RNA sequence: GGAAACAGCGGAUGGGUAUCCCACCAUUCGACCCAUUGGGUGUAGUACUCUGGUACGAAACACGUACCUUUGUACGCCUGUUUCC
């Protein structure tokens, strides 16, 4: 019943701007306080900045004060996290977050968004190359082979891989993205498969980069021998 | 001013039904305003505990919550499947609020042995002027593993890359993924790609491998 | 007794005064309170203030309200002292 829809985030220059917004629903944020928590990929928590109920008060976390402004909209419902001289560091999934009613849920934040990534990089946005993992050309070791993509040379975060276009979910592994030496991110995605109907089964990896509006099909055979 | 919450453990690996014990301590007086989160990956956190110790609607009795001074301490009385996750402690008894580092909590299982494939390069990547070979480590408790990549029965080192999954959701494995970067012309230079692994589940390192060019 | 005025913590000592107490001053010497170049200290009384808090209002601050506390003003009350009548 209670929504906080993030939007806004995306990649952005050292230096330059950005605006997050997060549109609440089933409550008006005119009567709560609003917050901005941030995670750096694969780390903790951490506490950006909050607006007070009735005062507009502000409070900001250390390394941001004076840079983020944050600000709500009660005629739209709507709350903002305006960040100026973004520097690499400020790269995370940007939550918004409800402060909880004083008497039902003390000072925990008890709604949370889903979440906006902000990467901030001189890097431009580069769109991946997905290349097949073949099956085995070799007899059955076990009963079962392996197949996947590699989808390789992408920029920024994120990619994701789906197969047959979802109706096949089971046994996949889609690994965490590694960042190369040139900048650029690669992953693979894997799947295990009866190694008896290779070549009489369809196998498309449907890879998606939203980032450069991109989309890839690869089917995947064994080759001439 | 500034307060810090001290988290501990880091991580923790436990067995389902055990009563598990997160800590943080504040670095100083943070009164009773503390709350807890759990958050699983890919999904935004959850709050189980507010006000050091209140259980928040919905949050099943076995979590709980308490404080002495200022050491705050989740529990869950019996660690279930579904609390794999990691924990967060937060204090919001002053501007800035501050959140614990976290605690990582996975789920121990028996070991079991990875499941090895060798992947030679797509010759469309070939045709770029890349070689992309990627050695494939499936399903496999504990975590760690060791993955060295031989060329002519040449050791390979500061070439390869590593990726793990985490945990997966029913089996509580992990898979692994190690990719050996090189220039078409040095691919073409070697005839032996071969990759070897080492774990507790094998008596004896495993070894897949082709011969470049077999069709 | 009746007004009217002024005042209100404890020594000690001294002075006078009393000449016993008692009053009356000076001096030092304390004690307690408070918002400490200082100020307050009969009153379990009131009402305004102010100081700092507690709580709630969809409310960490601000705002509103209630209560509590402190400061200081009146007012009432008790006790004196003086002058009268």
């Amino acid at each position: 019943e209670v929504q906080l829809v993030e939007s806004g985030g995306g990649l952005v220059q050292p230096g330059g701007s950005l605006r997050l917004s997060c549109a609440a629903s089933g409550f008006y944020i005119s009567y709560s306080s609003i917050h901005w928590v941030r995670q750096a990929p694969g780390k903790g928590l951490e506490w950006v900045a909050s607006i007070s109920p009735y005062s507009g008060s502000t409070y900001y976390a250390d390394s941001v004060k004076g840079r983020f402004t944050i600000s709500a909209d009660t005629s739209k419902n709507t709350a903002y996290l305006q960040m100026n001289s973004l520097r690499a560091e400020d790269t995370a999934v940007y939550y918004c977050a409800r402060q909880g009613y004083r008497r039902r849920s003390g000072r925990g934040f008890d709604y949370w968004g889903q979440g906006t990534l902000v990467t901030v990089s001189s890097a431009s946005t580069k769109g991946p190359s997905v290349f097949p993992l073949a099956p085995s050309s070799k007899s059955t070791s076990g009963g079962t082979a392996a197949l996947g993509c590699l989808v390789k040379d992408y920029f920024p975060e994120p990619v994701t891989v789906s197969w047959n276009s979802g109706a096949l979910t089971s046994g996949v592994h889609t690994f965490p993205a590694v960042l190369q030496s040139s900048g650029l991110y690669s992953l693979s995605s894997v799947v295990t498969v009866p190694s008896s109907s290779l070549g009489t089964q369809t196998y498309i990896c449907n890879v998606n980069h939203k980032p450069s509006n991109t989309k890839v099909d690869k089917k995947v055979e064994p080759k001439s021998c | 001013s500034d307060i810090q919450m001290t988290q501990s453990p880091s991580s923790l690996s436990a067995s389902v039904g055990d009563r598990v014990t997160i800590t943080c301590r504040a670095s100083q007086s943070v009164s009773s305003a503390v709350a807890w989160y759990q958050q699983k990956p890919g999904k935004a956190p959850k709050l189980l505990i507010y006000s050091a110790s209140s259980l928040y609607s919905g949050v099943p009795s076995r979590f709980s919550g308490s404080r002495s001074g200022t050491d705050f301490t989740l529990t869950i009385s019996s660690l279930q499947p579904e609390d794999f996750a990691t924990y967060y402690c937060q204090q919001s008894y002053s501007f800035p609020s501050t959140f614990g580092q976290g605690t990582k909590v996975e789920i121990k299982r028996t070991v079991a042995a990875p499941s090895v494939f060798i992947f030679p390069p797509s010759d469309e990547q070939l045709k770029s002027g890349t070689a992309s070979v990627v050695c494939l480590l499936n399903n496999f408790y504990p975590r760690e593993a060791k993955v060295q990549w031989k060329v002519d029965n040449a050791l390979q080192s500061g070439n390869s890359q590593e990726s793990v999954t985490e945990q997966d959701s029913k089996d509580s494995t992990y898979s692994l993924s190690s990719t050996l970067t090189l220039s078409k012309a040095d691919y073409e230079k070697h005839k032996v790609y071969a990759c070897e692994v080492t774990h507790q589940g094998l008596s004896s390192p495993v070894t897949k491998s082709f011969n470049r060019g077999e069709c």
